[PDB]
RNA sequence: GAAACUGCGAAUGGCUCAUUAAAUCAGUUAUCGUUUAUUUGAUAGUUCCUUACAUGGUAUAACUGUGGUAAUUCUAGA
RNA sequence: AUUCAUAAUAACUUUUCGAAUCGCAUGGCCUUGUGCUGGCGAUGGUUCAUUCAAAUUUCUGCCCUAUCAACUUUCGAUGGUA
């Protein structure tokens, strides 16, 4: 029996479990008057700019000092690709509630600018997000889940063709979270993948089906 | 029903009578529906698949549970042969609706009782609820001096009445007034107002300390102290968690002074009887049981603490008698010895309680020597209580008791210090006195 | 007045708020705790008046409620708290930490704080008993009790206090010498050094203490705190540090 | 006047108006928990049995136990009383009330049934009401259905069937006072932080006479 | 109706002053608990903040002690003697601070056979003790003041009148007879 | 989530200036002479001590139902 | 400045207190028992400290009246003791 007549009041009470099973992934089923699709000096630096005037925090702050100057324009960042890269790493790792917003949000937007050069940091981007969800599990924040899977889904939705032409890869990455043994891991990371998935075509998925059930005779005892 | 019975036993008062103690025999009695068990048959697979969806989940099963049951026909066919023949076990409760119902109607066990007597003597097993139901009967009963073994009963009463549960004790009092005699007519109040947990304190002070109004008399006190003797048993068992039951405790033995010589012998022969000694002094100092319970040992326990407070308040007034208080505190230090020798360290809640008992029996043994000591003779008992001074104790003394005066120290320097009681030291070839050394 | 007042005026006020005398009737009377009720800041006067975040007493309370402020590590939810004197109010959403501390003309300043001195917090040993079952304890000058303290730690001094543990980190004696907040009368926010402590018995001890530009004033033992060793405050100060000019 | 009866046992009641002075002399000076007979009442009532529970006269004050005078009088009465309902705290109105000795100016006289006669009464004794509410703790459900220890309440909770329009439904209630993990759990942790309150204790103790010792040996 | 405030009384100068306010509850009183022996009756009237005060109506028992040796006992109060206020409350048996009666002596003289190995009447340096006891021994009741406030705890608790005390009290007693 | 029980508030606020001439009040002290809801900080293993703690007991409200009176924020019996 | 804080002894008490309460969670362990452990916080509870108060109180200070010069003390006015 879950909440299905509100009170007539307005500050609730919503414990964690609550928000993450009311909680839901994709943002195209989702919109609102995005800053970064809307103001075009480039992607990137829209969200800094947003951000560097919404977040106060230690963490970012630092990464703001650093990065702000080294990036302000396009050819900046595609010739300093790696040390911002190395930089928002570096933080994301330092798992700090109060800045992961806008790092996981400044990190989406790098590879939307850094689209078909991305795939060369792709692996330990992905490595860094699952490391981060499992430390969110232990510090439980919905806040932090919505935002860590939401740049999930949007580094695929931003490299769709790429990681579609190869895709199984990417279903090798995400298995510690697909398989982990938290309802709402497999939840979350299946969304994402979903999201991949019905945009492949029918070859690779042809290849993926048959990929993925021997991985299932593999993990035959588990049923996660 | 139970509005009804009471007018219709008068119909038939035998039958009633008979069902009544088939209930109360009934549970207690063994049920047995040991019913035709074939031979096992191992037919049973995986017969469908295993999905996540719930209610797939649940047809599956019950498709899964028709099928293993007709592959393991045979079997199956016995249990739903069972499942349809139903029960016929009676439910625990029936003794306690035909106590409800004995209550109901009390003359009928005045009437009879002779089946009745067994439980008590038995001591009942039943539950403490079933036991005041049938204690309230008692109390109910109307000719009570001419039952089937009044004697008998009334000892089982007076061992009722020194329970610990204060309302067990009313109850028991109800019973052993509804015994009528006209002293017990004259203390009624006051007995019952020594129960009342509230006016305890001041009834003691009231009439039981000597020489005042409303004091007990003569021929009076020789034919109720047994009774509040068995009470002042009960609030003495009392366990002393707070001030005021230890304020409580105190009080029963600070009011035990004043009584009699006799009559504290007879205090003290309650402890023992509840305890236990002709074990050694049948055989000679040798258990004939390995009884090393918690349930004996805790016995012992309360016996030496209510000794050691008996001491405390009486130190040279008190009498001693070595049929019931010398050879039972002999046999609690025997057995504290025993155990501590014979288990093994794994029982660390055994173990501590035993050297908690060592410990206060050794001070009782030292309390008592210095407060009658010459007063009487030990000849009788002399080599027994050497004995169990000497088996543990002249190994180690030395390497064991030097940091402090020990009580079994203090214990040696009173024999030395007396000379009447050189017989120790003399008993053995100075095992004692070399120890000292 | 047959118990105690709930409500404040707005002219009676402890007048170093600075409320404004026309924007309403009543100022927030701040609830019991650690201050007393005159030399206290409560929250709303604090994060409505000073800091500028909030508007409205509805604000302050959203605020609150939504759980960002906490006035000596721990959570404050009541909006009238009677935040005190060296006290350690940290907004994490903003990474903020605040000693309050007063500024030379009066008023209680903000400090803005850094995390490694929000650590902690002085106090000032104002009464050492001996407890219960013979454990001492000393009480600070906002109701903290600590106990087993250091046995050379007397009335009047400043013990220096790990807001994580409640445990004293060390102490500081009240003699000549020192350094000196003033917290009382006509000079509080005058930080100077202690010449002098003429000590009367059955009255009120005086104390003679020098500022930097070796000014001299006279004020009560009630109104001295002792800050630190000469020249190092162990307190971060207030800008202008405590002197009073022309 | 009007003769309120009732059978508690069915629970059932009904209300008899009542003419004949010969029974209201019947009834005249006896008390509220007195005693009377259906037989000296009337032919109806025979070999019924009444005890006198209450009533008002014929101006609506009640009658109240306790007040031994067939008049009215003036009362202060208290907080845990009948016929007052206090309205505040520690509040004590003076009411007017109506004594216990039975007369003629009452209007309303309130009887239980304490034995059945011989005869059927129409109302009372041929039907019944059966009770409201069923037991809520879980020793009142066991008591209620004579379980042994070993059973579980959970499956002899009484459900209620009630229906709106097609759609039929059920309902049962909270069991207060069972025996839950939850509650084991709030137990076991009780025990656990007394005794880390106790060893905080003791550690910091020690360690303030470390302290001590050190000093005295400097 | 008992109340005790300064302002209804006559100045220092002897002046009148007309009254100033209604009567206040934080000064009240409340009527004496005039304690009498008998069965135990106790009373509990709630006071000022929440706490409580145990007026006894009527008490029998007491908790007495003897000082020179340090032991207390639970005795019984036989009657009071004598009372430094009232020739009224002698009279009339009525228990106070500060008053005289007289006490059973058994659970006294039970203790002090049982410690020091002798009777009474009729470490013997020790055992002894003054003339003045052991004369009210032989008799068996003991002369002892009650020292507590039977109107505050409902408690009587007294200490046996010893050497300078009882001479005091015996002087009082011959020469008011 | 109505009703009702339980907890808390209702002792503040607002209004008037009748009384009151060492009274009030003002500044200044004392409580080693006392109560203090609340807030805030600390703070309560007692292992044992002779014959359910997987958690005792009975009531009562609202409610169902029978009624009284000219009438009230009246209330009786079950 | 204390018969202070605090500690100790013997008793006493119609005798208190020493958690039978509630929310969200679902982790750790294994002798696989529906066993053993455990997280965040609501409420309450004794004794001190603090805070919001309160009650009493020290010193000095009031307008017109001497054609009001004696006042107060049974009926408390001043002091002592209980």
């Amino acid at each position: 029996q879950r909440q299905t007549t509100k009170s007539s009041k307005r500050y609730r009470y919503s414990s964690f479990k609550a928000r993450i099973d009311d909680l839901k992934i994709e943002p195209a089923r989702n919109l609102e008057k995005r800053v970064h699709d809307y103001v075009e000096s480039s992607h990137f630096l829209a969200s800094f700019d947003q951000w560097k005037e919404i977040n106060l925090s230690a963490k970012f702050t630092e990464f703001a000092a650093e990065i702000e100057h080294d990036v302000q324009t396009l050819p900046q960042i595609l010739y300093h690709d790696k040390k911002i890269f190395n930089s928002l790493v570096s933080f994301i790792n330092f798992h700090d509630e109060f800045s992961l917003q806008p790092l996981l949000d400044l990190l989406a937007q790098f590879c939307h600018d850094l689209g078909p050069d991305f795939l060369k940091f792709y692996e330990e981007a992905i490595k860094t997000l699952i490391n981060l969800l499992d430390a969110a599990i232990e510090f439980e924040s919905s806040n932090v889940f919505e935002w860590g899977f939401n740049c999930l889904a949007y580094i695929f939705k931003y490299l769709s063709k790429f990681l579609v032409k190869k895709l199984v890869l990417t279903c090798d990455l995400l298995i510690p979270l697909l398989s982990h043994s938290k309802e709402y891991l497999s939840r979350f990371s299946a969304e994402a993948l979903s999201f991949l998935v019905r945009k492949c075509p029918v070859s690779n998925l042809r290849e993926f089906v048959r990929s993925v059930f021997e991985k299932l005779e593999g993990d035959d005892e588990q049923t996660n | 029903v139970f509005d009804t019975l009471p007018n219709v036993y008068t119909k038939d008062e035998a039958l009633v009578w008979k069902l009544v103690l088939s209930f109360i025999k009934l549970p207690d009695e063994n049920q047995n529906l040991d019913y035709y068990q074939p031979l096992l048959e191992d037919g049973a697979n995986k017969v469908l698949w295993d999905s996540s969806v719930v209610r797939l989940r649940d047809t599956i099963d019950t498709f899964s549970h028709i099928w293993s049951k007709y592959s393991t026909q045979n079997t199956s066919i016995i249990s739903t042969t069972i499942e349809r023949r139903g029960n016929t076990t009676y439910p625990i409760l029936i003794r306690n609706q035909a106590l409800k119902v004995m209550l109901s109607i009390p003359q009928v066990a005045e009437n009879h009782f002779v089946d009745i007597a067994p439980f008590v003597y038995n001591d009942f097993s039943w539950t403490e609820v079933d036991r005041n139901v049938f204690l309230k009967t008692l109390s109910k009963f109307k000719n009570i001096k001419n039952v089937y073994s009044a004697t008998e009963l009334h000892d089982h009463l007076m061992v009722l009445l020194g329970s610990r549960n204060t309302d067990v004790q009313k109850l028991a009092l109800d019973a052993l007034l509804a015994y009528k005699n006209p002293t017990l007519n004259k203390y009624r109040d006051n007995l019952k107002n020594l129960l009342d947990d509230t006016l305890f304190k001041d009834e003691i002070t009231t009439f039981l300390t000597e020489n005042g109004s409303q004091s007990i008399k003569a021929e009076d006190e020789k034919v109720v102290m047994p009774y509040v003797l068995r009470i002042f048993f009960g609030r003495a068992q009392v366990p002393p968690t707070s001030g005021q039951k230890r304020s409580r405790k105190i009080a029963v033995i600070s009011v035990l002074p004043n009584f009699k010589k006799p009559y504290i012998n007879d205090f003290l022969s309650l402890a023992s009887e509840r305890l236990d000694y002709n074990y050694f002094f049948g055989n000679s100092h040798q258990i004939n049981s390995s009884k090393a319970t918690l349930k004996t040992i805790r016995r012992m326990t309360g016996f030496v603490n209510i000794v050691n407070s008996t001491l405390s308040v009486l130190r040279t007034n008190f009498p001693l008698h070595t049929n019931s208080v010398l050879q039972p505190l002999i046999y609690s230090i025997a057995m504290a010895y025993y155990v501590l020798d014979t288990e093994s360290t794994e029982e660390v809640h055994l173990r501590k309680m035993a050297s908690n008992l060592r410990q206060q029996g050794l001070k009782c043994l030292s309390s008592v020597f210095e407060f009658v000591g010459n007063t009487f003779d030990w000849s009788t008992s002399m080599e027994d209580i050497y004995a169990v001074v000497v088996k543990p104790r002249i190994s180690h003394f030395s390497d064991e008791n030097l940091q402090q005066p020990s009580s079994l120290l203090r214990l040696f320097l009173y024999w030395a210090h007396n000379p009447s009681l050189y017989q120790f030291l003399y008993y053995d070839e100075f095992a004692t006195a070399t120890a000292l050394m | 007045a047959r118990g105690p007042k709930k409500h404040l005026k707005r002219l009676a006020a402890p007048h170093h708020w600075l409320l404004d005398k026309l924007s309403g009737c009543y100022a927030p009377r701040p609830s019991a705790g650690p201050h007393k009720l005159r030399e206290s800041l409560p929250l709303i006067v604090f994060l409505r008046n000073r800091l500028k975040y909030a508007l409205n007493g509805r604000e302050v309370k959203a605020i609150l409620m939504q759980r960002h402020v906490k006035v000596d590590g721990k959570v404050r939810t009541d909006t009238t708290y009677p935040a005190g004197f060296m006290d350690v109010i940290t907004l994490d959403a903003t990474n903020e930490n605040f000693r309050l501390v007063y500024d030379v003309k009066g008023r209680f300043a903000v400090h803005r704080i850094t995390d490694e001195e929000a650590s902690y917090k002085l106090g000032k040993v104002k009464k050492v008993q001996l407890g219960k079952k013979g454990v001492p304890y000393v009480v600070t000058h906002d109701g903290r009790t600590i106990r087993y303290p250091d046995p050379n730690i007397k009335v009047n001094d400043t013990v220096k206090i790990d807001l994580a543990s409640g445990k004293i980190t060390d102490f500081i004696k009240f003699d000549a010498g020192k350094l000196v907040y003033v917290t009382g009368g006509r000079n509080l926010g005058r930080i100077g050094t202690i010449v002098h402590k003429e000590r009367h018995d059955g009255g009120f001890d005086l104390v003679h203490i020098k500022d930097s530009l070796d000014n001299t004033f006279v004020t009560r033992l009630n109104n001295v705190f002792v800050i630190g060793e000469q020249g190092k405050p162990y307190i971060s100060l207030p800008k202008g540090k405590g002197i009073k000019l022309s | 006047m009007k003769l309120n009866i009732s059978y508690p046992v069915n629970g059932s009641q009904k209300t008899f108006e009542i003419d004949d002075e010969h029974r209201i002399r019947v009834f005249f000076d006896k008390r509220i928990g007195q005693e009377v007979d259906g037989e000296a009442v009337g032919d109806e009532f025979k070999g019924y049995v009444f005890k006198i529970s209450g009533g008002n006269d014929k101006q609506g004050f009640p009658m109240k136990q306790g007040v031994l005078l067939p008049t009215r009088i003036k009362l202060l009465l208290t907080k845990n009383v009948s016929c007052y309902r206090p309205r505040r705290d520690g509040e004590r109105k003076r009411k007017s009330v109506r004594g216990a000795i039975v007369g003629p100016d009452l209007a309303v006289l309130a009887l239980v049934i304490v034995k059945k006669g011989e005869q059927e009464l129409e109302g009372l004794t041929d039907t019944t009401v059966p009770k409201r509410l069923g037991p809520k703790r879980a020793n009142n459900i066991r008591k209620f259905f004579g379980l042994s220890k070993e059973d579980d309440v959970r499956d002899f909770v009484i459900r209620r069937e009630v229906t709106k329009g097609e759609k039929t439904y059920t309902k049962a209630p909270k069991i207060q006072r069972l025996v839950t993990p939850q509650r084991l759990q709030r137990k076991r942790h009780q025990r656990a932080l007394k005794v880390r309150n106790a060893q905080a204790q003791r550690e910091a103790a020690a360690e303030y006479a470390q302290l001590l010792a050190k000093r005295l040996s400097e | 109706g008992i109340s005790r405030d300064s302002r209804h009384k006559r100045s220092a100068t002897g002046a009148k002053r007309a009254q100033f306010r209604k009567k206040r509850k934080f000064e009240l009183g409340r009527q004496p608990a005039n304690t009498k022996i008998g069965a135990k009756r106790i009373h509990s009237v709630r006071t000022r903040g929440g706490n409580k005060k145990y007026r006894a109506l009527r008490i029998e028992t007491g908790n007495f002690s003897w000082a020179s040796e340090g032991i207390s006992k639970k005795t019984r109060i036989a009657g009071v003697v004598y009372h430094p206020s009232n020739n009224e409350l002698v009279r009339t048996n009525t228990l106070t601070k500060a008053a005289i009666v007289q006490i059973d002596a058994t659970p006294f003289r039970q203790w002090f056979e049982a410690h020091y190995g002798q009777t009474l009447g009729k470490r013997a340096a020790s055992a002894k003790i003054e003339s003045s006891v052991e004369s009210q021994f032989s008799a068996g009741r003991l002369y002892a003041c009650i020292s507590s406030r039977p109107g505050q705890s409902g408690r009587c608790d007294g200490y046996i009148l010893e050497g300078e005390e009882l001479a005091f009290y015996l002087r009082r007693l011959t020469a008011k007879k």
